[PDB]
């Protein structure tokens, strides 16, 4: 009825959910990497 | 930085849980001698009626 191992369980909940937001960070870095050249392009086009 | 916190967390409540433990073994100890006090008050009075 409760619990076999809640805190490894929840780990696994916390690991989960962070890997979701470090997948996420990195898409703003390359939007922001692909803003700048795109800039750049417009300029010289 | 979130599992370094997470096991900061952790071992602070771990430090709190072995203080509480600290505290019922010291009560259950008080409790044992209050015992023994009596334990020995019957030795003495078995050895007046011997």
């Amino acid at each position: 009825e409760s619990t076999s191992d809640p805190l490894a369980a929840l780990d696994d909940a916390i690991s989960q959910i962070d890997k979701f937001r470090s997948s996420l960070g990195a898409v703003q870095n390359r939007l922001d990497s692909a803003v700048t050249n795109l800039n750049n392009t417009t300029t010289n086009l | 930085a979130n599992r370094f916190t997470s096991n900061i967390k952790g071992l602070t409540q771990a430090a709190r849980n072995a203080n509480d433990g600290i505290s019922v073994a010291q009560t259950t100890e008080g409790a044992l001698s209050e015992i023994n006090n009596n334990l020995q008050r019957i030795r003495e009075l078995t050895v007046q009626a011997s």
